[PDB]
RNA sequence: GCUCGCCGGAAGACCAAGGGUUCCUGUCCAACGUUAAUCGGGGCAGGGUGAGUCGACCCCUAAGGCGAGGCCGAAAGGCGUAGUCGAUGGGAAACAGGUUAAUAUUCCUGUACUUGGUGUUACUGCGAAGGGGGGACGGAGAAGGCUAUGUUGGCCGGGCGACGGUUGUCCCGGUUUAAGCGUGUAGGCUGGUUUUCCAGGCAAAUCCGGAAAAUCAAGGCUGAGGCGUGAUGACGAGGCACUACGGUGCUGAAGCAACAAAUGCCCUGCUUCCAGGAAAAGCCUCUAAGCAUCAGGUAACAUCAAAUCGUACCCCAAACCGACACAGGUGGUCAGGUAGAGAAUACCAAGGCGCUUGAGAGAACUCGGGUGAAGGAACUAGGCAAAAUGGUGCCGUAACUUCGGGAGAAGGCACGCUGAUAUGUAGGUGAGGUCCCUCGCGGAUGGAGCUGAAAUCAGUCGAAGAUACCAGCUGGCUGCAACUGUUUAUUAAAAACACAGCACUGUGCAAACACGAAAGUGGACGUAUACGGUGUGACGCCUGCCCGGUGCCGGAAGGUUAAUU
RNA sequence: AGGACCGAACCGACUAAUGUUGAAAAAUUAGCGGAUGACUUGUGGCUGGGGGUGAAAGGCCAAUCAAACCGGGAGAUAGCU
C-alpha cells in the first residue's frame, strides 16, 4: 500500500529547505520561532 | 467532403470525418512555426477560470498574417494545410521577393493561385485593399477593426460578412452574428468567404474526439450537491429553480453586454 | 605556481593499511591522508617539492567519517582526504 | 561436505530514487534476533569507495519560479519586462583482459578517443548579442536487411562405464575475443554543377529565400551489418607442481561452418492516418560594427591540461516507504534450454534460496484441499460456493439488425506414436563450379549442404492422444442504461456521473464569463462553422395544450419614487 | 482501421472464503474488468482551506474533511454529567 511520505530530497529541500523558507517573510518567522526556541535542527536540510 | 464511416466498432458508428484531399501531406513551414503550449483553462494565478479544457494532442502554432501588408507584391499560393490551431484551413503563400507568408485559405482558392495586397488590386477572392475601395455588396471575410490592427471578424471556418452601405468615413456591416456595425472604413478585408466551409458538416462520434480536441467533461449543475452549485441536490431528479450559471445568475435570456464604449458602433443587433 | 605554505599544509600523513603497503610494494604508489581541501596539482606538486620524488600522477578518494557511540551519546568522526600517489618508475621513498 | 526441495520474465543479475557504513576482516554474546546461538544487517576495533572518457558539475532550454527598472496594492505585498534560474529533455570522448578480503569502464596491462590551450612551420579575410541552416521530434502499420543469441554438425580434449548393452550415427566439456582504425554494403533521402539578377531574411551579407540562363544525370548526404586489422595477444577445457586446504604458481589443444533468430539495430527510416505532433544551445554558414597586413582563421606536428564532487553496500528489499528482520507498495535495464503462439504456463540452466521456534501425537472442531453410491438445486432470499466448459483445423450456425453484427452463436468431427508417399515432401536458406563484369561487400546460373511444415494412406498402444499445467459454460424471455469509459482511497461500480448528438440562451473582441481591492491573466495568440452557461443524452418515430402564477425579454404614455435643490 | 475482440505485464476491484487483539490501521487466496487508449507510469511544477479540485460520491486535499493541520484569542462557553 502507497503509504503518504514518498521521500526525495529535491523536492523536501524545495519545498522546506532553507533558502525556500529564507525567500519570503513568513517562511523567515519560522526560523526566528525556531532561533527563539532555540531548535538544534533549524531547517529540514542537511 | 464529408465521409461517414462504416459501424465496424461502436463508437465509429457515428462519426462524420471531414476530410479534404489536397491539404499538404508533410510539415508545415519551419519559419513560420512556433511552440505554443496549454493552459489547462488556469491563470497567472492557477485557478481554473475557464472550465473544461485540458489534454488534447500537442499543437504548434502557425504564424498567420492577418495584418496584411505587403502592398502590391503579387504573391502565389503555395500549397494549403491544416491548422490544429483554428477551424479554417491555411495556405502557405510565395510572395516575388521570397517571402514566404501563412494566410487564411479563402474559399475558391488553390495552389498556383495569384493574390495581391492594398489598394490597386483586382478584386477576385484573396485579395486585401480598404473597404473604401471595396465596392458595396462584397462578401469579405477576416476584417479589421481598427485599421492596421489586423483581422478579427469573420475567421472561422465557414463564414463571412456582407457590406451592406457606406457613408463617408464609415461601412456598415452586417456580421456573421446578424449584428449591423459601423466600422471605419480604411479598415482592411480580405474578398470571399473563408474556406473549410463543411467544417461544421462534421460530427465526432465518440467522448475520445472530444478528448482530443482538449474538452474535459461538462457536469451539468443538477448532478450536484447544492454547496457546489446552486442547482444541486435533492432527492431524485429535483430542480425547482430558475436556471443559472454556477455563480447563480440567470442564463436563459438574460442578456450580459455592459460595455458602454463601443454602443455607437452597433447599429442593430443580432436576432 | 603553488606556495610553500600552502605545500607544507597539503601532507597531513602517510596513510598505513594492508592494501597501502601492498600498493607501495607492487604498483609503487603512497596513500596519503591530506588535507580536505588540496586539490590533485596541489598534492603532486607538494610531494614533487617535499620528498624530491618524481610522481606520475594522482589520484584522491574523499573518506567519510564513521559514526560512533560513546557510551550512549552519539557521535560522528571526520570526513578526511585520501590521496594515493603513485610515483615514477624507480623511484624509491622512506 | 553429500543428498533432498523451491524460484527461475525471479525468490537471478544490474541501475535510478531512497537509505547512510548496513560492505570486508578480527573479536564478543549482556541487550537486539519473536527460541538456542559459536551466527548476524547486533556490540567493539581496524580496514575499504582511486575517473579527461561513468554520473554530477558545466553549456542549453520546457513546465514553472524569482525578478533591475515598471505597473498595481492601507502596510505586508501581487503581477511582470530585461534578465536569471529551473531536467524529467538537447550538448565531446574507452574498450577488452587481469587484480583486492572489501574498489574498479576509476587501479595494472594492451589498444584508443575527445576538447581546450600553448608553441612551430605552411596558408590567408577574421570577426556577432545579429541573419540563415541544422539540432527538430506524433500515432499506427508493414515488410526487407542484419545482429545479439541459440541449435546442430565439424574440430579439439577427456571417457569406455557400480546393473543387461555401449569403439560408436557413443557420452561429457570447450569451441571466446571488445572499443578504435580502414573499407563503405543492404537500405534510405536528395538531381547536381556553373553564371546573372532581386520590393525578402529589422542593417549588411558571397549565406538562405526567390527569379532567370547554361550544362551533366551522376553527384552529394546518411547508413545497420559483414570483412580486414585490433589479436603471433588475451582467454581457454583441462593438465602439471606446491599448499595457510582457503587456494597459489606454471603450462595450455580446438578456437570453424551451417541453420534458426529477436520486442535490439538499420529505423529521428518507409507507408498510412488525423487528433497534425517542444524550445534553446553545442554545430555548419553568412556578413555587421571593428581591424589591417597584425590580430584572428585551418593544417599537420610537438607539448601541456582536462579541475572539483559521488563512486562501499541494499535497491522489488531484513538496509527504501509501511511503528517490526511486516505475506503490502516501489520507476528503469538484461531475457538461456525444452514444450509452447507467447514475457502465459510446466520442468530446468546460469544464479539464488529452504522463508529464525522445534519435537511428537494423528481427538473434536476450524482452515486449504482430493474423492464419493443413488438422486441431481429437492438447498437457498438467490445455483452463493462448488462442479462443469475450455486448444487448433474443418464442417455448420437462428430470431433480429443500425447490415457492421448477433457469432467462437449453437452443435459436431480429426488429434498420440511408427512407416510410406518423401532414406526429409512443399517451402526457406544457400556453398562450390561456371559465365559476365564498368571489378566488387558485383551480377547471372548452379544447386552441394543445412533447416523444414502441412496433408493423405497404412499400421500400432492405451479406458482415455487438445492426456499434465494452461485453457469460453451455453440457450430463451425481460427491466434499466445506447455503447468504451468514470465514481463514494477504506461496507455502495449501479439504473448514479461522463459521453457523442440535440435544443435553448448569452457573447462583435479590450467580447461574454472566471480568478483577481488592482495591475494582470485565463478565455485565446481563438473571432459567431467561435466561446461560455444551462438542460437533455446514440439512433428511429416524435415532442401535444396552457404565459393565469413565478422568472426572463421588450416598451416607456401615466401613477409611485432616492440622493440632490 | 478501430475509445474492435481474446489474453500476459500493467492498471483496477465484481463475487466468495480467510483474516477481524490480522502477515496487513482494507490485505491474501481462488476466480473477475480494461489491457493502443477518455490508457498507464517516472521525474519536476502549478492550484491552499469557506479555498482548491472533482467524468459529481459531498469524493479527495499527508491513515484526519458538511469546511485540513499547527499555533494563538483560550482557563471560549457549558442552566449538563
Amino acid at each position: 500500500m502507497k503509504r503518504t511520505f514518498q521521500p526525495s530530497v529535491l523536492k523536501r529541500n524545495r519545498s522546506h529547505g532553507f533558502r525556500a523558507r529564507m525567500a519570503t517573510k513568513n517562511g523567515r518567522q519560522v526560523l526566528a520561532r525556531r532561533r527563539a526556541k532555540g531548535r538544534a535542527r533549524l531547517t529540514v536540510s542537511k | 467532403a464529408v465521409v461517414k464511416c462504416k459501424p465496424t466498432s461502436p463508437g465509429r458508428r457515428h462519426v462524420v470525418k471531414v476530410v479534404n484531399p489536397e491539404l499538404h501531406k508533410g510539415k508545415p513551414f519551419a519559419p513560420l512555426l512556433e511552440k505554443n503550449s496549454k493552459s489547462g483553462g488556469r491563470n497567472n494565478n492557477g485557478r481554473i477560470t475557464t472550465r473544461h479544457i485540458g489534454g488534447g494532442h500537442k499543437q504548434a502554432y502557425r504564424i498567420v498574417d492577418f495584418k496584411r501588408n505587403k502592398d502590391g507584391i503579387p504573391a502565389v499560393v503555395e500549397r494549403l494545410e491544416y491548422d490544429p490551431n483554428r477551424s479554417a484551413n491555411i495556405a502557405l503563400v510565395l510572395y516575388k521577393d521570397g517571402e514566404r507568408r501563412y494566410i487564411l485559405a479563402p474559399k475558391g482558392l488553390k495552389a498556383g493561385d495569384q493574390i495581391q495586397s492594398g489598394v490597386d488590386a483586382a478584386i477576385k477572392p484573396g485579395n486585401t485593399l480598404p473597404m473604401r475601395n471595396i465596392p458595396v455588396g462584397s462578401t469579405v471575410h477576416n476584417v479589421e477593426m481598427k485599421p492596421g490592427k489586423g483581422g478579427q471578424l469573420a475567421r472561422s471556418a465557414g463564414t463571412y460578412v456582407q457590406i451592406v452601405a457606406r457613408d463617408g468615413a464609415y461601412v456598415t456591416l452586417r456580421l456573421r452574428s446578424g449584428e449591423m456595425r459601423k466600422v471605419e472604413a480604411d479598415c482592411r478585408a480580405t474578398l470571399g468567404e473563408v474556406g473549410n466551409a463543411e467544417h461544421m458538416l462534421r460530427v465526432l462520434g465518440k467522448a475520445g474526439a472530444a478528448r482530443w480536441r482538449g474538452v474535459r467533461p461538462t457536469v451539468r449543475g443538477t448532478a450536484m450537491n447544492p454547496v457546489d452549485h446552486p442547482h444541486g441536490g435533492g432527492e431524485g431528479r429535483n430542480f425547482g429553480k430558475h436556471p443559472v450559471t454556477p455563480w447563480g445568475v440567470q442564463t436563459k435570456g438574460k442578456k450580459t453586454r455592459s460595455n458602454k464604449r463601443t454602443d455607437k458602433f452597433i447599429v442593430r443587433r443580432r436576432s | 605556481m603553488i606556495r610553500e605554505e600552502r605545500l607544507l599544509k597539503v601532507l597531513r600523513a602517510p596513510h598505513v593499511s594492508e592494501k597501502a603497503s601492498t600498493a607501495m610494494e607492487k604498483s609503487n604508489t603512497i596513500v596519503l591522508k591530506v588535507a580536505k581541501d588540496a586539490t590533485k596539482a596541489e598534492i603532486k606538486a607538494a610531494v614533487q617539492k617535499l620528498f624530491e620524488v618524481e610522481v606520475e600522477v594522482v589520484n584522491t578518494l574523499v573518506v567519510k567519517g564513521k559514526v560512533k557511540r560513546h557510551g550512549q551519546r552519539i557521535g560522528r568522526r571526520s570526513d578526511w582526504k585520501k590521496a594515493y600517489v603513485t610515483l615514477k618508475e624507480g623511484q624509491n621513498l622512506d
